[PDB]
């Protein structure tokens, strides 16, 4: 099974460059993805698809390629931000009552 | 279908059926004497329905010029061989097929 | 004389890493003025619809008609939708042989010639291969020196 | 090492409060 | 100089020592809180830090903690105010806080403000930053104190001794030093060398005639 | 009541009272930022998002500027190019040369926007050197390397407004303004490790993750 | 070879720049905080049967930790002898350091 | 055709500049203060705004914004359809090097400031006036509050201001040692119990200010004249100084003059006339004057060849790429180091930056370090152009104007004293053995095994 999804924006950065395209990725199997090589401690693999991913402009393209090759696939739709307007002046609203929170710039 | 100019490189975009007529014209026309095939290769674009882009690079020694011709292909849609117009094209097409 | 001194005993203090002062100044070089990577040319793409429009109403360097403000903006977009609907072939076929002569009239009557790839003479052109005044083999061997 | 000015007793005023802070206990927003 | 922007836990400085405002000092606070909107009690943090400084000697973390408790501010919000404003002595000081203005106007004006520091540094024998072994004079340079026409000048606790000369500042410290025993020996505030506040030392060029009052006014009320 | 405005010559519509940076994101225009985060209060202190607005003499903070009925915004003019280069220069003047030893390396917005919007070389060569600041203990989860701090205020705004833990703040003034708890204490929030991600720099990093 | 400071501390701080730039993926690194809290490696292996001897690691290293020695006469009986771990590389740096410093001394102006 | 300057005592305003009277109300009432305060209150708030507009009065805190327009921002469309209080904030902060006028008003004639807040408050319909006095002015705050208590006791201010039916409160808030708190938003945030970090504007205090309410911030001097403006007339004030620079100005003269003092004078006065007939001239004569800073350290330096024929107002000082500022005149004779006098100012600003924004918190420290190196000539001349462009990317890129306050003085010194900067770079090179690298390192740094990058 391949996964078809839009990669989420990393929580560590504000750049959204890697969220623009659709990614096709192979799910890791229960056995054979990784194991420790006894000699060096390196990480061996039996999964020839482990380092392979495909990039698509639209998910219909990704689905079309997956149907054509015969991959089982699962489509994960992207979570979208819920818009809410933001205003700098809201940091300084008048409080008719108990302050309820003390702001620090 | 279209042409594009980037810096000094002219690319010509054609439908697969016209491969023989277009390269005949580029070989034999008096104002297009691209009598050598520099290179034939392919690029893969899985997001495209015609996933394979076929790229031909030609050389005109008489006019000291180069041209690029692009067509497209699929897993089951062939392209006309240009071996009847260019002997050098024989191994380049085997490489694209391989 | 040969490799004396050894490069491993070249005094390190003598060599100076050079810096060109426009690119390496501390005062008058903003990066964006020399950022030639981000000023890369986009490919200029012309489809069949665009050439029909370029034939119907000319270009910005040379228009075909006046196209003055109103009734010209709609006239200009007419040349676009016509280009989309009928390609170059159908356009020429309706207009006839005179249009065909007009396409060659763009290139001065004769069809154009491919651009050359050397600018030594100042213009793009073929390289004018000619026999060198000094033939290295003279004439005693079947090899000729071209300059 | 050097001794400083810290209130040794909890009811000690280290620094005189000041003229400005006496004109606050004298402040009265009602006319006489 | 070497003022830290983080707390350092010392036997004279930790949350363990309790601070309470005196019953006399609480009366001041009650009037202070009256002059702000009640839900913006936190606007009185600057006044109340000043009172804790005057009662305790310095702005200790304990004064900071009690000020926060009175105004129900989180203590970090009080730590931010106290560390942003330089008048809050978050480290203990001596009895007298000598503060010499060394911004450019005082540097230039009258005698060199360099000389006032030179006099001060030889009267107490300590550089900028530290306090005398007797603990009567902590000395530091400060920024423009607002008395530039009277340059050079100096502040000690709440006073602007101005129009200074290396001998004049020298004798001021003595008068302040002897004042710890007899109150009447304290030096007079203001500028020295005869000048009153800011007028010309060579006679008034203005405000010589009798002042005008309400006798002249626009006739239309 | 979506107003209509122009950014880089292309029209975008957005609700009134929205910040200009929100309209740029809606229009697909990329605007550099450090202090601004969609989930935090607007700060306006980093100066990275300055853009050219017609009928506005000073370049403007696109995170704090409200959208209007007919404004025209130029985010790729020489003025915008000059603002980003200058602000990046100030951000890097005192920034420590620690990317080999910093855990943000490879996922750093200061490195990525220096490569994208800044110059290629630095001009800070002062003999007096850089600012250096002492490290702070704020619990077992967050390793601090406070020289890397760029004073965006994201960790204070999150800890105060979002997490309800008003123990993180900033003390001092000027170049010596320092983020931390004024007295070393554990940060008592079960949401504390969100500051590690919010931090654009590696000033607040995960202690268990350190160097791995 | 892996190099030290004059004090004997390791030059390597586990930046992973050499592991990332390596055109042949010949370097494998693991790292954590050392007992003293220093950023150091726990694994530093170079597969000498993957390495193309291009100097990219030495160019990428910000502390001059990884270098190529002038030595070329180390042919081995078995292939396993060409799987260098951190012990083998630090021993190589200890033995070759005067050459390593001399080569760095001569060419550092051009680097 | 007419020369401005030398206004007579009968046409002054601050008749107590030199402390001839106690600050009590007895003497204040003798001087016209609190004379017709009731009638002025009963007049419409449009009338007071018109009178301040007519006088041509501009803000005296440094910016020169016309006061009548400024105070009119507060009377927006529907100011009467809300329950929020409305605040007048007198800026009695005074951290600008050179100026001393504000302390004099507060200690010589407090009741002009108290009667100004009342008058200025009714023009913009404020419920309370807050006076923010710098915390080192401890004595002046005491005298101001004593007047406030006495004004409170007479019914002059409070519930029924002079019997006019106008509720108004006047309060004192002391600062605690920050020059940034004289900024308008920094003052507002300092008043609310926060570090004095300026706010960004669009939120404009007229809309959202102190405690989130409509607030106007006005300098001490521009408030203390509004009542005597109305009592004498806007036309009377719009007769001194040039067309857009009207009225009288408090000039604080300091530095290398024989008698530094504080005198009231007239806008558009020749600068030379002001120093010579009120401060005894320049030390060593007018021919000994090297340069002066006209309006406080935030304004650029002016050299002799322009100081000869310079008028003291906004427009003229702007024409010579300087500013009137707070009329704080600091003069240097020929026996000074002008670079050191400006390096001290760069050190002033590095200590006064709040640290909120990047170009100022980092730029002020950076420019200060370069200024220290420029004292000793420890750099190459191309770094002078580097410093000039550093100031340019600070300028206009900051949240508040403290950023210009430290960019302009450096620009003025580069503009007018570059050879002096070039000179000591020559001297320092003549000693070390070569031109110094960028950043202050000696020519021979690479020889001595220092870390030196190409292009430095
Ligand atoms: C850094 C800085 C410091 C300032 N300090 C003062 C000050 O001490 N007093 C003052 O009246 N204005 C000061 N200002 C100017 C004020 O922001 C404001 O223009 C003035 O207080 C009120 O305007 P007005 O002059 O029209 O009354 C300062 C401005 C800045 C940027
Ligand atoms: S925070 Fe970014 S720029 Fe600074 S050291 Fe870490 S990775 Fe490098
Ligand atoms: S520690 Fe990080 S998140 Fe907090 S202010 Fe500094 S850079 Fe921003
Ligand atoms: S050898 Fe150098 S580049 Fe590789 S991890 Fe160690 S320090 Fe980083
Ligand atoms: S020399 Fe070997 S280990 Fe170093 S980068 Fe090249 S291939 Fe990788
Ligand atoms: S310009 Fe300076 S004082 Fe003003 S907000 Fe920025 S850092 Fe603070
Ligand atoms: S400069 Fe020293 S008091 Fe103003
Ligand atoms: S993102 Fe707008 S100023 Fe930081």
């Amino acid at each position: 099974t391949v996964r078809i999804y839009k990669p989420a924006k990393p929580a560590t950065q504000s750049g959204e460059k890697n969220t623009q395209l659709w990614r096709m990725d192979w799910d890791v199997l229960g056995k054979g993805h990784r194991w420790e090589n006894p000699l060096m401690g390196w990480q061996s693999s039996a999964d020839f698809m482990q380092g392979t991913h495909l990039t698509f402009k639209t998910k219909e393209d990704a689905i079309a390629f997956a149907e054509k090759q015969g991959y089982e696939y699962f489509v994960q739709e992207p979570n979208e931000r819920h818009f809410r307007p933001k205003a700098y002046a809201n940091n300084f609203l008048y409080s008719p009552g108990k302050l309820k929170h003390i702001r620090t710039k | 279908q279209q042409f594009s100019v980037w810096k000094d490189e002219l690319t010509i975009y054609i439908c697969p059926t016209g491969v023989i007529p277009v390269f005949s014209f580029l070989k034999y026309n008096t104002n297009a004497e691209f009598t050598q095939v520099s290179d034939i290769t392919a690029v893969d674009f899985p997001t495209r329905e015609m996933r394979f882009e076929i790229v031909y690079n030609l050389l005109s020694v008489r006019h000291n010029a180069r041209i690029r011709v692009k067509t497209y292909a699929d897993e089951v849609t062939p392209v006309p061989s240009i071996t009847s117009l260019y002997m050098g094209a024989n191994w380049y097409e085997r490489e694209v097929y391989d | 004389y040969n490799r004396n001194p050894s490069p491993g005993d070249n005094p390190p203090l003598e060599y100076t890493d050079p810096v060109t002062i426009p690119a390496g100044d501390i005062a008058d070089n903003p990066y964006w003025k020399r950022d030639f990577r981000r000023n890369y040319p986009r490919p200029s793409v012309i489809a069949q619809a665009q050439q029909v429009a370029l034939l119907s109403v000319g270009s910005a360097a040379q228009p075909r008609v006046e196209l003055i403000g109103e009734e010209g903006t709609k006239a200009l977009v007419a040349a676009e939708e016509e280009g989309k609907e009928k390609g170059v072939a159908k356009y020429l076929e309706e207009k006839g042989a005179e249009e065909a002569k007009r396409v060659l009239a763009l290139t001065g009557g004769l069809p154009p010639t491919p651009s050359g790839q050397t600018m030594v003479t100042g213009q793009w052109d073929v390289h004018k291969y000619g026999l060198a005044e000094e033939q290295s083999y003279g004439g005693s061997y079947p090899c000729r020196s071209f300059v | 090492r050097p001794s400083f000015a810290i209130a040794r007793s909890p009811n000690e005023q280290v620094f005189p409060a000041g003229a400005f802070y006496e004109s606050i206990l004298r402040w009265n927003p009602n006319p006489v | 100089s070497d003022t830290l922007m983080v707390h350092r836990n010392t036997p004279e400085n930790n949350p363990d020592i309790p601070f309470k405002f005196t019953p006399e000092n609480e009366k001041i606070i009650e009037q202070i809180l009256k002059r702000y909107p009640p839900q913006y009690k936190k606007a009185a943090v600057m006044p109340l830090l000043d009172l804790g400084q005057r009662q305790h000697g310095f702005c200790s973390i304990s004064v900071m903690n009690e000020v926060a408790r009175i105004l129900e501010m989180p203590p970090m919000r009080v730590y931010e105010v106290a560390s942003f404003y330089t008048m809050y002595n978050r480290t203990p000081v001596g009895k007298f806080h000598v503060q010499a203005c060394t911004t450019t106007p005082c540097q230039l004006g009258g005698c060199g403000s360099d000389a006032i520091v030179k006099a001060i540094k030889e009267h107490l024998g300590i550089n900028q930053g530290e306090t005398t072994p007797d603990g009567l004079f902590t000395f530091i340079e400060v920024e423009c104190l607002g008395a530039c026409v009277n340059a050079p000048m100096v502040q000690i606790n709440d006073d602007y001794y101005e129009d200074l000369t290396p001998e004049t500042i020298k004798q001021v410290l003595t008068a302040l030093k002897e004042s710890v025993n007899d109150v009447s020996k304290a030096p007079k505030p203001g500028p020295q060398s005869g000048r009153q506040s800011c007028e010309n030392s060579a006679g008034l060029t203005s405000l010589t005639s009798e002042p005008w009052g309400p006798e002249k006014t626009r006739p239309d009320l | 009541a979506e107003v209509e405005l122009t950014i880089d010559g292309k029209k975008v519509s957005i609700e009134a009272g929205s910040a200009l940076i929100q309209a740029c994101e809606k229009a697909g225009v990329v605007v550099p930022r450090y202090c601004y985060h969609e989930k935090l209060a607007i700060a306006g202190n980093c100066r990275m998002c300055l853009v050219e607005v017609e009928r506005s003499p000073k370049p403007v903070a696109s995170c704090a500027w409200p959208v209007q009925a007919g404004m025209v915004v130029k985010t790729n003019s020489p003025l915008t190019h000059k603002a980003r280069e200058g602000v990046m220069e100030f951000l890097l003047a005192n920034h420590p040369l620690d990317c080999p030893i910093c855990d943000q390396g490879g996922e750093c917005d200061l490195q990525d926007q220096s490569m994208r919007y800044g110059a290629d070389r630095g001009r800070f060569h002062e003999i007096g050197g850089k600012r250096a600041v002492e490290d702070k203990n704020i619990g077992p989860l967050i390793k601090t390397s406070m020289n890397r701090c760029i004073h965006c205020t994201r960790c204070v705004r999150f800890m105060n407004d979002i997490a309800g833990a008003p123990e993180l703040g900033s003390t001092g003034r000027g170049n010596d303004l320092q983020i931390g708890t004024y007295l070393e204490k554990n940060l008592d929030s079960e949401l504390s490790g969100n500051v590690i991600d919010l931090c654009p720099v590696g000033a607040l990093t995960s202690k268990p993750y350190a160097f791995r | 070879a892996l190099r030290r400071y004059p004090s004997g501390e390791e030059r390597c701080i586990a930046c992973k720049l050499c592991e990332a730039v390596c055109p042949a993926q010949a370097i494998t690194i693991e790292a954590e905080e050392r007992a003293d809290g220093s950023r150091r490696t726990t694994r530093y292996d170079i597969d000498m049967t993957k390495c193309i001897y291009c100097g990219f690691c030495q160019e990428s290293c910000p502390v001059d930790a990884i270098v190529e020695s002038p030595n070329a006469e180390y042919a081995t009986e078995t292939r396993e002898e060409l799987l260098y771990n951190k012990e083998k590389l630090l021993a190589n740096g200890d033995k070759w350091e005067p050459e390593l410093a001399a080569a760095i001394r001569a060419d550092a102006p051009y680097r | 055709v007419r020369t401005y300057g030398g206004l007579k005592d009968q046409d002054r305003i601050f008749q107590n500049l030199y402390g001839r009277y106690p600050p009590d109300l007895k003497h204040a009432k003798k001087m016209g203060d609190w004379y017709k305060t009731k009638e002025i209150l009963l007049k419409g708030h449009d009338w007071i705004i018109g009178e301040i507009k007519a006088s041509g009065l501009r803000g005296r805190g440094g910016a020169g914004f016309p006061s009548g327009l400024k105070w009119s921002f507060m009377n927006f469309k529907d100011w009467d359809k809300d329950n929020k209080p409305r605040y007048l904030v007198v800026n009695a902060d005074e951290g600008e090097p050179g100026t001393c006028k504000d302390r004099e008003i507060m200690r010589k004639d407090p009741h002009k400031l108290v009667e100004g807040c009342l008058v200025a408050g009714r023009a913009m319909n404020a419920t309370a006036a807050y006076i923010y006095i710098r915390g080192e002015f401890y004595q002046e705050a005491a005298i101001l509050q004593n007047a406030i208590n006495e004004a409170y006791a007479e019914g002059l201010i409070g519930k029924n201001a002079c019997g006019s039916g106008y509720d108004f409160d006047v309060y004192i808030h002391r600062g605690a040692g920050a020059y940034v708190c004289g900024e308008e938003t920094s003052l507002i945030e300092s008043l609310e119990g926060k570090p004095g970090k300026p706010r960004l504007k669009p939120p404009f205090p007229a809309a959202v200010g102190l405690f989130g309410c409509p607030s106007t911030v006005a300098n001490v001097e521009t408030v203390s004249v509004a009542p005597t403006i109305c009592r004498r007339g806007g036309a009377w004030f719009a007769s001194f100084g040039r067309e857009r620079n009207h009225g009288t100005k408090l000039f604080c003269i300091s530095g290398h003059v024989n008698n530094p003092c504080t005198v009231e004078e007239e806008m558009s006065i020749p600068m030379r006339e002001l120093i010579e007939k009120h401060c005894g001239g320049v030390r060593g004569g007018w021919d000994n004057l090297l340069a002066v800073i006209p309006g406080g350290s935030s304004t650029p330096i002016l050299p002799k060849h322009i100081c000869d024929d310079q008028l003291m107002d906004f427009d003229a000082l702007k024409d010579s790429q300087s500013g009137l500022g707070t009329a704080a005149v600091i003069v240097m004779d020929k026996s000074t180091d002008v670079v050191r006098a400006i390096s001290r100012l760069s050190h002033f600003y590095r200590h006064e930056s709040c640290g909120q924004c990047t170009p100022c918190r980092e730029g002020s420290k950076w420019t200060d370090q370069i200024m220290k190196r420029f004292e000793k000539g420890m750099g190459r001349p191309r770094e002078i152009d580097m410093l000039q462009e550093l100031t340019k990317q600070v300028e206009g890129h900051t949240i508040c104007a403290l950023g210009e306050a430290f960019a302009w003085p450096i620009q003025g010194l580069i503009r007018h004293f570059r050879p002096e900067l070039e000179a000591r770079m020559k001297k320092f090179a003549e000693e070390t053995g070569g031109q110094a690298l960028a950043g202050g390192w000696t020519h021979d740094s690479r020889q001595k095994g220092r870390l030196v990058s190409p292009g430095m």
